[PDB]
């Protein structure tokens, strides 16, 4: 029984440490910057098919607003499978969802930052209020929605300004108009 | 227009 | 012997989980929304007299301002014992108390939110500067002060819009005028 | 006027 | 294996407990208030030469801006050794450094607060953009830079308004002009 | 200008 408690406390720690990790990243003004380090390795795991996508830490539109996160496929998804970097927006089940207006209807802007401040890969969209991706969450996360053809897998190949020090920066901006 | 993940 | 040391850690980690939980809730603009889940059970524990009151997580007027929290009695307190929901405001001992002006003299507004955004139970008050509830804290928490007859226990009984999904939302707004 | 808890 | 397993976990905890201690102190508007408790002992450990300096928790100019902290020598450093309280500013290695402009070029104002809101010890400075203290961090922390002769060790002697309840407050203000 | 720590 004593040996058990050991293996148990070890995981309970990973969760708390993960919860602290999320905490350090959450923002509450609708502007989020996601840093993905160890890019090469993660990019490989995606091409290899071992880990197709990664979720970013959660962020909010306001202190008690919508809870959201991003989901990225380093080797593309659907119509961008294998050819592009696919970036999606995710509406998460929030603590105060009962106090918010549904469906989610805020404009979202996704960006792959040029670490030379040059040409930033940018794309935006307005939610389709009839889509399940923007209705009030029933599960932890709604179906991700966004850009399957966000960025050609070549625009971030060998010598480019998006990947630097084996890390990339994704930025999201959620318009707060009407909230 | 957003496209859903598969 | 080794069984003792293991519990030691498990306890310490419980505390850390509590602290992180606290931070996840603190705000610094004087506006606070408290979500009380598992309401029916908590309501019961109060009627049964086993747990008369609950303290909310702490919140602040500014990053280095007053530290405050709320205290609720799901089955009333004092003149409202057994007939009303009693809601109070609490001035807590803050780290920066030495830098703040005393006694606390900010207007406070307490609310029980209608989850149908219709009729919110609202009440407000201005501190009685001679009350010990607003003197600079000597202990962790000053004597709570507020509304003993905030809301009739019938307003949130059975079929109503305040209790939904077995949870209610309390909101506090601390006027920042003069700070 | 605020009333103190009991 | 027991002394080994239980041993490692204690370190990871110290870290997590540290990360969490940092987070609750960090601000993101360039204004920081550092509370130093147990002053008498800390002051002594500096005079005795066991602990010459202390680093404050980190703070930022914006959510994804520069990471900074302060370093104090309760018994002076360099030209202020033994005669003054020396206070320095520190540019730390930030998560988003690659996205920021270098060298660091923001005006910094340091203050030792009078707990009687009377006369605050104040000094400010503009970075020397060619100094190593302000180039992009290569290690965790760049060399601290600031005020070796911030405050005479006598000002905060016996009967004064800076030390109260065996604690002092240091405040830093980082001008955000241009960011 | 700021003076570096020693």
């Amino acid at each position: 029984q004593l040996e058990r408690s050991i293996g148990l406390k070890d995981l309970a720690m990973a969760d708390l440490e993960q919860k602290v990790l999320e905490m350090e990243a959450s923002t509450y003004d609708g502007v989020f910057i996601w840093k993905i380090s160890d890019f090469a390795r993660k990019r490989q795991e995606a091409v290899a098919g071992r880990i197709p996508a990664i979720f970013s830490p959660a962020f909010y539109t306001s202190r008690y607003g919508y809870k959201m996160c991003l989901r990225i496929y380093l080797n593309g998804d659907g119509t961008g499978r294998g050819t592009h970097l696919s970036l999606f927006f995710v509406v998460m089940k929030g603590p105060n969802d009962a106090l918010l207006r549904w469906p989610f209807n805020q404009k979202v802007t996704l960006m792959l930052l040029d670490q030379n401040n040059r040409e930033h890969v940018i794309d935006a969209f307005r939610p389709d209020v009839t889509s399940s991706s923007f209705q009030r969450p029933v599960n932890d996360m709604n179906i991700a929605s966004g850009c399957p053809l966000f960025c050609p897998v070549s625009k971030m190949e060998a010598k480019n300004s998006y990947v630097r020090d084996d890390a990339i920066f994704i930025k999201a901006i959620v318009d707060l108009t009407g909230l | 227009y957003p496209i859903q993940e598969t």
